[PDB]
């Protein structure tokens, strides 16, 4: 069970750790988060009390280093940092645990939610989508645009998701125009799975990462990416059976975790109605269709 | 974006463009079977591809054999249309290829866009104009070449005959759409207006009769009367 300690909390902030959140008051004696489960990526995220504008946060994996959060009064945000001195980090963290100045990662034993949301998400792939090679952790915020959004502007601060575009020469074989547009199996299986992602686990990892950035930061291009990656599968007539079954599980937990009050902005009516009721896979997503119909029947 | 009354003179500028109408590509007669069920029988069709500035009509004849053994023919028809337009464009010298293609039905946008991905600088556009190009098969010489075809074939016409010698392409298009609207609203009457006079003929190399300027004014008036009439005969007014 690892620990993300804090130098201090100088400004009032709502802090998120994965699907949990808590409020910290200005100059409150808060020194971090303990009992963080090993084996999963995590995200620690922030919304200042005085400017709800810009949610922002850091994806990390405690197996890759000792990380601490320190507020910067010049740039005006909580920054993640790496401590190279393992023995300083251990001594400082032990002090905070003894003075009980840390919140405990509050996982219910029954509860597989975070695993189910991050099953295929790997730090190494996050770091290829979010390019800042000098750090082991990755910063994301509400405003960051995607490479495809930029094609339609600062490339260093972009989300380099895999570009998906249904009316593109990559997606459409010369001479198969109607076939490939109406049945995207070629584009899914040959171009994307065999060619770009290599396997469905890497495809699902990017889909899950895109959803989580949409949910936690309201990142609009991330939401576009999540929906494109769903729609590409649903619009393929030929999809491996294991992929369909896993997609249903992935989406089910995503829809389950989505705040009820953000569904209007985080779910695209067209895509979901097409996927659940018109597409090749309209009958392949039983769990997802059932929770959607019971939780958001208005969207449908 | 879309083409409407606000940007109508754009049709007659010097940017090459083509209207594409697919409403006569897939044509059927519906009939009863010996068992009292219903069935369709396809008949020859055509793509109506028209340069509004020059009058040049690229009439691609769609022979019924293209449908043999196919499913979802109404969907296939839009894609076949787009395949044939894309083939036409690629067959033209670069300096003759259109800068824009305007489809008369929005369902042609995605099929055409996908077939023209190789041509990112050709704009594919819809229109809000309700153009009467479906009535092209009421022009006797066009209907004749379509019904006589025994194989796929492209035939080239000038739908303006020789009018551009005397009038502008804006006026020629306005005449064409008036004639076609009339043929669409009441074909028998429209045809009587056009052809009930034997002293005014159709030249072998033309589609419409050889009216003088004055006779066109008379003809054009008679067509407006027809359209307004039928609009009363229709709505009772
Ligand atoms: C004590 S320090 O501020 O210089 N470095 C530090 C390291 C680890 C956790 C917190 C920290 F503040």
């Amino acid at each position: 069970m690892n620990t993300v300690p804090f130098t201090s909390a100088p400004i009032e902030v709502t802090i998120g750790i994965d699907q949990y959140s808590f409020n910290v008051k200005e100059n409150q004696p808060f020194h971090g988060i303990k009992d963080i489960p090993i084996g999963h990526v995590h995200v620690i995220h922030f919304q200042h009390a005085d400017n709800s504008s810009m949610r922002y946060g850091y994806w990390f994996d405690c197996r890759m280093g000792n990380f601490y959060i320190q507020y910067d009064p010049k740039d005006g945000l909580y920054k993640m940092m790496e401590e190279r001195d393992g023995a300083k980090f251990e001594n400082i963290v032990h002090n905070f645990k003894e003075r009980q100045m840390m919140v405990s990662y509050p996982k219910i034993d029954e509860d597989d939610t975070w695993y189910n949301l991050t099953e295929f998400v790997q730090m190494d792939k996050i770091r290829k989508i979010v390019r800042k090679d000098e750090n082991q952790f990755s910063y994301v915020d509400s405003s960051m645009t995607t490479v495809q959004e930029n094609e339609l502007s600062d490339p260093a601060h972009s989300l380099n998701y895999t570009v998906i575009n249904f009316k593109s020469r990559e997606a459409i074989r010369p001479g198969h125009e109607m076939e490939d547009f109406l049945d995207k199996s070629y584009y899914l299986n040959t171009v994307m799975l065999q060619g770009i992602f290599k396997n469905s686990s890497n495809y699902f990892g990017e889909l899950q990462f895109a959803f989580l950035n949409a949910m936690f930061f309201g990142n609009y291009g991330s939401s576009l990416q999540w929906h494109a990656m769903i729609e590409l599968i649903c619009s393929s007539a030929t999809v491996p059976k294991h992929m369909l079954d896993k997609l249903d599980e992935i989406l089910y937990y995503q829809i389950k975790t989505l705040p009820e009050q953000y569904s209007d902005i985080l779910l695209n009516e067209r895509v979901w109605n097409i996927c659940l009721y018109s597409s090749f896979q309209k009958n392949s997503l039983h769990n997802t269709e059932k929770i959607m119909e019971n939780k958001y029947p208005e969207l449908l | 974006g879309a083409m409407n009354s606000s940007n109508y003179a754009e049709l007659f500028n010097n940017d090459i463009k083509l209207f594409v109408d697919d409403t006569n590509v897939y044509r059927v007669t519906v009939h009863k079977t010996f068992e009292g069920n219903v069935a369709t029988k396809a008949i020859n069709g055509c793509i109506f591809t028209l340069n509004p500035k020059t009058g040049h009509l690229f009439l691609k004849i769609i022979h019924t054999s293209v449908w043999a053994g196919q499913k979802r023919l109404s969907q296939l028809a839009k894609w076949k249309t787009a395949e044939e337009v894309s083939a036409l464009v690629r067959s033209l010298p670069k300096e003759e290829q259109p800068k824009q293609i305007i489809v008369t039905r929005k369902a042609m946008l995605d099929p055409l866009e996908v077939h023209m991905l190789d041509f990112p600088n050709i704009a594919i556009r819809p229109t809000e104009l309700r153009l009467p190009f479906s009535a092209a098969m009421s022009i006797d010489k066009l209907s004749d070449v379509v019904m006589k075809a025994t194989e796929p074939q492209m035939v080239l016409f000038n739908i303006y005959d020789d009018w551009l010698d005397r009038i502008s392409s804006y006026t020629a298009f306005s005449r064409l759409t008036l004639l076609l609207r009339a043929l669409k609203t009441n074909e028998e009457s429209a045809k009587m207006i056009l052809l009930s006079d034997p002293t005014i003929t159709i030249k072998s190399y033309h589609l419409w009769p050889s009216f003088t300027d004055e006779q066109w004014i008379t003809i054009e008036s008679q067509m407006r009367d027809l359209i307004l009439t039928e609009y009363g005969r229709k709505y009772n007014v």
